[PDB]
């Protein structure tokens, strides 16, 4: 499964970037440079995004209120409860993708910073395993840099 | 209704860039 070993590299270093400020130096490995494009896509996007929304997006995490492990789960199924809806496009993805990066913001100030990567798992599972035909016939990653272009 | 509201930000953002 190298499209879901992508996805995740992606996400996670999204999220774990956003919420301690630190980049991860690693290589990245197989299909690199698409990787790095769509981290890129990304951190333009996807910070414009909690820019631009940030005052909604302090509201549902206010809803989620999360304060211990597992206040965590609860996050999961907001994303299986999109994910399970029959539309399929790249805004949804860099949305909810935006909103994990905001909620894992909040789990580091919370000292709940090793939470993150199940959160990054979390939402890979799903992205994948829900959307993997839709995300094939974009050409996966290469679909999503060029629609942000 | 957070599902919706989160769906409706995507779906505006999806047609900005479609554009
Ligand atoms: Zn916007
Ligand atoms: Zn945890």
């Amino acid at each position: 499964d190298e499209l879901y070993r992508q996805s995740l590299e992606i996400i996670s270093r999204y999220l774990r970037e956003q919420a301690t400020g630190a980049k991860d130096t690693k290589p990245m490995g197989r299909s690199g440079a698409t990787s790095r494009k769509a981290l890129e896509t990304l951190r333009r996007v996807g910070d414009g995004v909690q820019r631009n929304h940030e005052t909604a997006f302090q509201g549902m995490l206010r809803k989620l209120d999360i304060k211990n492990e597992d206040d965590v789960k609860s996050l999961s199924r907001v994303m299986i409860h999109v994910f399970s809806d029959g539309v399929t496009n790249w805004g949804r993805i860099v949305t909810l993708i935006s909103f994990g990066a905001f909620v894992a913001k909040h789990l580091k100030t919370i000292n709940q910073e090793s939470c993150i990567e199940p959160l990054a798992e979390s939402i890979t599972d799903v992205l994948v395993r829900t959307k993997r035909d839709w995300l094939v016939k974009q050409r996966g990653w290469d679909g999503f840099v060029e629609f942000f272009h | 209704w957070l599902l919706q509201s989160l769906l409706r930000l995507g779906d505006e953002i999806n047609a900005y860039y479609a554009r």
